[PDB]
């Protein structure tokens, strides 16, 4: 069964990698806001 | 099993969290 | 099959989650900010 | 008159001329037969360290059989580009976090 | 023997593939893609490649003493980095990457409300 | 100098052998004659390939030579190593599979985000 | 192998802080 | 009745022999001379060790034996049984080094947001 815990472990790498490019993408959006108002 | 049910243990727990810090802001305005 | 490789892959898993919360925390904490 | 370490599908053995004795190391699942010893998996990694005595073709002999076994079941393979990404973003959200922080305060 | 000379051993109990040439000679100059790559180590008659998780590839040729020994073409499909396509992991895929554009879109509308 | 071109898709594995463009070809698996017979399980080698169903890495593998009839089987140019490890519907990823949908998730969320920012303006 | 250990130890933090949270909600508002 | 000291930092195996310190020793492997010969880098007897490089598990896997220079070698005592998977680079540790982790990376967090919370003001 150790295979089955490869494939998920490869999956939820790539999902939170994901997530986390999305994190960035945010960050600018409101830094450049922030940046603006201040 | 383990590992799909702690994700999705992850999610709704994060979930929640945004929410009810959401709300808990509104309350002490 | 060798497990050794496996072992990396989730404490690679686990890191990004960690840095998932922490950008999620920043996130919340910045909107906040320009709403305050 | 080396003790004969004897690799069965998962166990190890040992065998010598006296009782087979434990000094220190792992202690494993003891047999009451002489020169019959298993120590049950070979994944719990096997340390045990077994002195004894001569036999009757060899009087007056000592084998110490320090037994080692360093096979890992829980290692992991590092890979330096990966950790020092990981430690390098999470020095850069540390950051982040204390410039939000401080734009509060 | 018919020229094959390079052969493969492996089901070793530890991960990696080695390559042997069985020519009765020393000084046997390897090979990769009928290129100088490496040559021979003496006392000793394996090559040595890598892992079998990195799916080496190539052909190796062996000059021995001899003309060169036919190269022996190596092919390796371990999945490291393969994911599992089944009904469920598309379900979450989407389902958290919906959830995250949600909320994402919920928080710039406030920001967009605020400024 | 032709090499074999194997591409393995789900549980099956299919190699071809791009050195013999027409003619009858036979394959032996481990010195042993894999392939005619009536396909107990799809093993039996086709016109030019030889797809594997139910592909077992531990059974099945081994050196795969790809010659004709009424020939040595020695007098293959290279032979081939075939170690494969195979699974349910299981895809990899490339650089170029990465890549693609790192840009795509990135270009997709940063427009749907600016089209609600903008529609939210007013 | 590490068994699916961390990923709960991970959930740990997020069960505690909401719950936390939820605290600190009930101590402000309403009561 | 010391045990011997084998220790595996990536691949560079090294075994200690700690019941002969004072006097020089030489080495040998199932019944046979190894090292001391200076024959390669790979195999070494370093000042009181011996250094095995590029270990394997199937060859260099069996009874190691010290014993002292300029003695009877076959009357040997002690035979260290030797099975290990040494990889590169690869180390060990369980549950408790990573929830180690997590929580300093949490500790020095918060302490971090604190001391600039408290210096901003
Ligand atoms: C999970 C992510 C958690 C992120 C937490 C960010 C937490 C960001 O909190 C910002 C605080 O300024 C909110 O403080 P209050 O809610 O007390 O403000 C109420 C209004 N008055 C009383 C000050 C006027
Ligand atoms: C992890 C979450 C960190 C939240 C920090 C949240 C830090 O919040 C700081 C504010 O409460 C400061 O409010 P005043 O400007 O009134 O002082
Ligand atoms: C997780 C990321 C992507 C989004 C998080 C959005 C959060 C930070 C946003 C969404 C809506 C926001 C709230 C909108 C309105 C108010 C009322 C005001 O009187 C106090 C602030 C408060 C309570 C805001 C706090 C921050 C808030 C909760
Ligand atoms: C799960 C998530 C929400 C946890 C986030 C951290 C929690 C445990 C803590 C860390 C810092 C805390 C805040 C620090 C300061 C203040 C200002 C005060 O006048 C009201 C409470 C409030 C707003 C606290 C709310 C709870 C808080 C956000």
């Amino acid at each position: 069964d150790t295979l089955l815990l490869q494939l998920t472990n490869t999956s939820a790498y790539y999902m939170y990698l994901l997530l986390l490019l999305k994190s960035v993408v945010y960050f600018a959006i409101i830094t450049c806001c922030l940046l603006r108002r201040t | 099993l383990d590992p799909k049910l702690c994700y999705l243990l992850d999610g709704i727990l994060f979930i929640y969290g945004v929410i009810l810090t959401a709300l808990f802001l509104r309350v002490k305005f | 099959v060798h497990t050794e490789k496996v072992n990396m892959m989730s404490l690679t898993v686990l890191g990004l989650r960690m840095l998932f919360a922490k950008t999620v925390a920043v996130n919340f904490l910045l909107t906040a900010k320009l709403f305050f | 008159f080396k003790i004969p370490i004897e690799e069965l599908e998962d166990r190890v053995f040992v065998n010598c001329n006296t009782s087979i004795t434990w000094v220190e190391g792992t202690v494993g699942t003891l047999l009451s037969d002489i020169t019959r010893l298993d120590l049950g998996k070979r994944i719990l990694d096997p340390r045990g360290i077994y002195r004894c005595n001569g036999t009757d073709i060899y009087k007056d002999k000592e084998s110490t059989v320090q037994v080692h076994y360093r096979m890992c079941q829980s290692c992991v393979e590092l890979d330096p580009a990966t950790v020092a990404g990981i430690i390098v973003t999470d020095v850069i959200a540390t950051l982040l976090l204390a410039l939000g922080v401080f734009c509060f305060a | 023997k018919g020229n094959h000379l390079v052969k493969v051993y492996d089901y070793q109990e530890d991960g990696s593939v080695l390559l042997t040439c069985d020519a009765e000679a020393k000084n046997i100059t390897w090979f990769k893609d009928g290129k100088m790559i490496g040559f021979l180590t003496e006392d000793k008659k394996k090559w040595n490649l890598g892992s079998n998780a990195k799916d080496p590839r190539g052909m190796y040729q062996c000059k021995g003493s001899q003309n060169k020994s036919k190269p022996l073409q190596v092919y390796y499909r371990m999945c490291q980095n393969c994911i599992e396509l089944n009904a469920a992991t598309i379900s979450g895929f989407l389902f958290a990457e919906i959830v995250s554009i949600f909320v994402l879109a919920v928080g710039v509308y406030f920001i967009a409300g605020q400024d | 100098q032709t090499p074999y071109k194997v591409s393995i898709s789900g549980t099956t594995v299919i190699l071809t052998c791009p050195q013999y463009p027409g003619s009858e070809i036979l394959w032996q698996h481990n010195d042993k004659n894999i392939g005619g017979d009536e396909d107990d399980k799809n093993i039996g080698s086709d016109e030019d390939h030889l797809s594997l169903k139910e592909f077992s890495e531990l059974e099945q593998s081994g050196y795969y030579v790809c010659y004709p009839r009424g020939s040595k089987p020695e007098d293959a140019n290279f032979y081939l190593y075939l170690r494969a490890r195979v699974c349910e519907n299981c895809m990899e990823m490339d650089v170029m599979s990465v890549a693609t949908i790192v840009i795509v998730d990135i270009c997709i969320t940063g427009g749907l985000l600016l089209l609600v920012y903008y529609w939210s303006k007013n």
